[PDB]
């Protein structure tokens, strides 16, 4: 799925 | 005026293909979400890299990057103009030149 810098998998 | 940075709803991949092309360190724009219906993503340029940050929403309806919260996108924003989006790197927020 798409990341983004502020979420953390 | 309306403002330059919101483009509705554009493809992830559309909004780094618009960015990379942009000349300055911070050029940005908010999009609506097309992974996740209902929520808005900010994209950025630095450097010669473009990267995405979620619009995250607390339970009291503010808008937040990170610890600061907002009542609406558009104060987030304007925020961001002098205090950096990022973590680790020195990112502000600078209108698409176009």
């Amino acid at each position: 799925k798409p990341f983004y810098v502020n979420v953390e998998f | 005026k309306p403002h330059p940075w919101f483009f509705g709803k554009i493809p992830r991949a559309k909004a780094e293909e618009m960015l990379s092309k942009q000349r300055h360190d911070g050029a940005f724009l908010i999009r609506e979400s097309e992974s996740a219906p209902g929520d808005f993503s900010l994209s950025v340029k630095f450097g010669n890299d473009v990267q995405h940050f979620k619009v995250l929403r607390d339970g009291a309806g503010k808008y937040f990057l990170w610890v600061v919260k907002f009542n609406s996108l558009n104060e987030l924003v304007d925020y961001h103009r002098s205090t950096s989006v990022s973590r680790n790197q020195q990112i502000f927020l600078r209108d698409i030149e176009q």
